[PDB]
């Protein structure tokens, strides 16, 4: 565990900095980097730092403190296009492996300016024998929990952008096939507010 | 290219006094290339117990060893360090002397 | 501490 | 400019078969390194090579070959391949000793799947869910939801198309597809995709809308005899039309 | 006050006779700590000074790889400069390079450098603002647009103004009782007639740390480089050094002869006079 970089998930709203940190074992590093790893995705180079203070390069700010061993990463006015995780890298010299942290990985939860959480349910086009409970428009602070079995299988919660009304929604799905289920009590194993619309 | 012929200076680590163990020096600087052949004589023999410093360059870019080897000194024996280079026509000795 | 980093001429 | 380039983004093997991934590097670099990542333990060095010709291994070199007969070109060969070595691999080039800036450079990956018996290997089916008349008359937005179900391995791609062309521009699809009964290694997956579009875009019925599902399976030139269709690299598409309401 | 970190290099080819020698030495003022030689034995760093190899494993696997492309640079270097100079594959070549910085009495950032000579001459070096580049030649030029494009400068300032202090005053503070010390001249006067006529006076100054010391001959009111017969510093081998300087001198005259030393651990400059 020679560079030991903050847990995760660390959640943020837009415009919250997102302060990260890594610590590094080898006293003497000689060049410091942030990567960024979007799910799927291969990680890219966003920050490279070299010596004590802090770099600045838009929304991103850098610090180094090679006396206690610390390079920082605050990211300055969030976006929703910032959630990823985010590895930390540290080297020594031209030659020597470059030594990456395992990861934070960041959220960035968007704005809601006012929410109605709302469970609707889909019929398919033609011919998949399961049925869709969307569960959409909620509040950030929501979760998700998939706890029931194996009969009913639920997503995780994602974020849709429109370029319209500028309206970053919430989202997740649930579906079963050979079932008795319906979509009242699809996230009942979940916090739902008491001012969610099942629909009729 | 460049080259430059060597100083040789070659003396005590200690002020010398017969029957105390010391340490003869013979020093080499000031020279270019690198390439330079020296030995340490007692009476005209050569010194097997010699060490070296390691090859180092002054401002100039010019080399400089320093060449020691442990001795205890009497009033009879003569002692010289052996120079060869590039510059050299034939190779140097310089004789230690006491007080120089 | 050596320089980490050294270029060819 | 390239940066640095890996083929092919996505592959199945058997258990015991050899495959050779190809990395390439244009920026002229000395410092070469393979990677696997892997959820429990991040990035794991493979094998590296300080220069052409020569080469050293990592952390995790077993179980890979690599050479390095040129500056530019980097490839890693499993010789028989093993599921213990199903991952994403990252080639990843560093200038070393030759000039400009400490920085790494990553490829954007290999997806490799090792599965111990071939038959395991699914396409997926796709279906598009049409958007609630709860929704409609509630927000005047309209979600289409896709489900790709029944697949194997977790190797695709999404993307909808309105009218004939790639929206990106109101569109949610899953970070990662998901284990449908996570008892098996070879427990296949499903993954949702969401679409969300104005009222008026909706009920326009010249408006068609499709979910489309780039699935990367088995080679043509692959041996198959089961009942079931092969699985072949190959897209699986649903659709919907507007719905004059 | 002041106090130093400097890295000598040299690279030396050997046609015919297969890979250069390469030799790379660390100095802390003039107190040698760690040296490579790619002739001796271990083929790592090397201590050379005690208050080092308290030091970890860390610090000496490090050390050898990067002294190893420090080697790996200068070997390619010994071609490449070949190529530039269109010289023959048959002749010895030399190259050195030293790097280092200089701390005042707070520690503080004071000057770094970076030089590079080919054959025992200036090939290119780091202005002091440690940004733009000194090519001496035209070959030379090439070198600079490479350095130039490879962001070169940049990577040394970083280190020259932050790792290169850092590490100096580690090592000041680790070897606290070896390089803080100054070692006061050991002042020592002689008198050997020459012919009849005339006779040399010689300042002695002996067991001496640091090697900066500065020997002047005067007669009777201002001075004299005239008659100065000044040998090289020179190590006794200890750690410390040895300087003298002589005159040759019309008889009579040495009452108004006088010898002026100056050193840091010399509070007032001593002077000294044939007694």
């Amino acid at each position: 565990k020679e560079v030991e970089q903050n847990s995760g998930p660390l959640s943020v709203p837009e415009g919250a900095i997102a302060s990260l940190n890594c610590t590094y074992s080898d006293r003497g590093s000689q060049s410091f980097f942030w990567y960024r790893q979007y799910s799927g995705k291969s990680p890219e180079l966003i920050m490279s730092i070299y010596s004590n203070g802090d770099k600045e390069d838009g929304r991103f700010t850098a610090q180094l403190n090679k006396a206690s061993q610390y390079v920082s990463l605050l990211i300055r006015d969030s976006q929703p296009s910032d959630s990823a995780t985010y590895l930390c890298a540290v080297t020594t010299d031209s030659w020597g492996k470059l030594q990456f942290g395992a990861g934070t990985q960041v959220v960035v939860t968007p704005d809601i300016q006012n929410p109605d959480p709302a469970v609707y349910q889909l019929r398919d086009s033609k011919s998949s024998d399961k049925s869709v409970c969307l569960f959409t428009d909620f509040d950030s602070q929501t979760n998700v929990s998939q706890s029931k079995d194996s009969d009913v299988y639920i997503t995780d919660k994602t974020v849709l952008d429109m370029r319209s009304m500028d309206f970053k929604s919430n989202s997740a799905v649930a579906w079963s096939n050979k079932s008795d289920f319906a979509c009242a009590n699809a996230f009942n194993n979940s916090i739902i507010p008491e001012d969610t619309f099942f629909p009729s | 290219m460049i080259q430059r012929t060597p100083k040789i200076q070659v003396y005590s680590r200690h002020p010398a006094e017969n029957g105390k163990s010391n340490f003869l020096n013979c020093y080499v600087s000031g020279f270019h290339p690198s390439d330079i052949e020296v030995d340490l004589l007692k009476n005209g023999e050569r010194i097997e117990k010699v060490e070296h410093s390691d090859l180092s360059f002054s401002k100039d870019w010019s080399f400089y060893l320093l060449y020691y080897t442990e001795f205890t000194p009497t009033e009879k024996d003569e002692y010289a360090c052996r120079v060869n280079h590039v510059t050299l026509s034939q190779p140097k000795i310089v004789k230690w002397d006491r007080d120089m | 501490l050596l320089f980490g980093f050294p270029v060819y001429v | 400019n390239a940066g640095v380039t890996q083929t092919p983004k996505f592959q199945v093997l058997k258990t015991g078969q050899s495959m050779t991934l190809q990395c390439a590097q244009d920026m002229n670099h000395e410092y070469m390194s393979w990677y696997r990542q892997d959820p429990g333990m991040g990035l794991r060095l493979i094998h590296y090579s300080v220069g052409a010709g020569i080469t050293d291994q990592g952390e995790v070199p077993n179980g890979y070959n690599v050479s390095r007969s040129t500056t530019e070109d980097f490839p890693l060969r499993l010789l028989s391949a093993a599921p213990s070595q199903t991952s994403v691999y990252f080639c990843a080039s560093r200038p070393g000793l030759a000039g400009g800036r400490p920085e790494q450079y990553f490829g954007p990956g290999t997806r490799l799947t090792v599965t111990e018996d071939l038959k395991n290997v699914f396409p997926p089916e796709v279906a598009v869910f049409e958007p609630s008349e709860a929704e409609i008359s509630h927000t005047q937005k309209a979600t289409l939801v896709c489900l790709a179900t029944g697949f194997y391995p977790d190797h695709v791609e999404l993307s909808w198309w309105v009218n004939g062309k790639e929206v990106h521009s109101g569109v949610s699809t899953d970070p990662q597809p998901l284990k449908e009964q996570p008892a098996l290694n070879d427990s296949r997956y499903a993954l949702s995709s969401r679409l969300r579009v104005s009222a008026t875009f909706w009920q326009n019925p010249r408006n068609h809308f499709r979910c489309q599902v780039q699935f990367y399976g088995l080679s043509e030139n692959d041996e198959w005899t089961q009942d079931r269709a092969k699985p072949v690299t190959q897209i699986v598409s649903a659709e919907a039309w507007g719905r004059a309401d | 006050g002041s106090h130093s970190m400097r890295y000598f290099f040299t690279s030396v080819s050997r046609p015919g006779r297969g890979e250069p020698r390469f030799i790379a030495v660390g100095y802390v003022d003039d107190t040698q700590f760690v040296r490579f030689d790619s002739d001796a034995a271990s083929q790592r760093m090397e201590p050379r000074a005690p208050w080092i190899e308290q030091e970890g494993p860390e610090y000496w696997d490090g050390e050898t790889r990067k002294v190893k492309a420090h080697s790996q640079t200068h070997r390619v270097d010994l071609g490449t400069l070949r190529g530039y100079y269109n010289q023959s594959e048959a002749g010895s070549h030399t190259v050195q390079r030293m790097y280092g910085c200089d701390v005042g009495s707070d520690w503080r950032f004071l000057r770094g450098y970076h030089q590079y000579a080919y054959d025992g001459k200036d090939y290119i070096a780091l202005k002091e603002d440690l940004r733009s580049w000194t090519a001496a030649d035209m070959a030379a030029q090439t070198t600079k647009h490479k350095w130039e494009a490879a962001h070169v400068a940049e990577q040394l300032r970083a280190y020259l103004e932050g790792t290169c202090v850092e590490w100096l005053r580690r090592y000041l503070e680790n070897g606290k009782e070896t390089l803080q010390r100054t070692d006061a001249p050991k002042t020592h006067m002689t008198h050997h007639a020459v012919s009849d006529h005339e006779a040399t006076l010689r300042c002695w100054a002996l067991s001496f740390y640091p090697a900066e010391i500065t020997l002047t001959w005067q007669r009777d009111g201002e001075d004299q480089t005239q008659d100065t017969e000044l040998v090289e510093t020179r190590p006794a081998g200890d750690g410390t050094f040895q300087k003298w300087a002589a005159v040759v001198v019309p008889s009579g005259q040495e009452q108004r002869y006088t010898c002026h030393v100056q050193h840091e651990g010399l509070p007032k400059p001593l002077t000294l006079r044939w007694e």
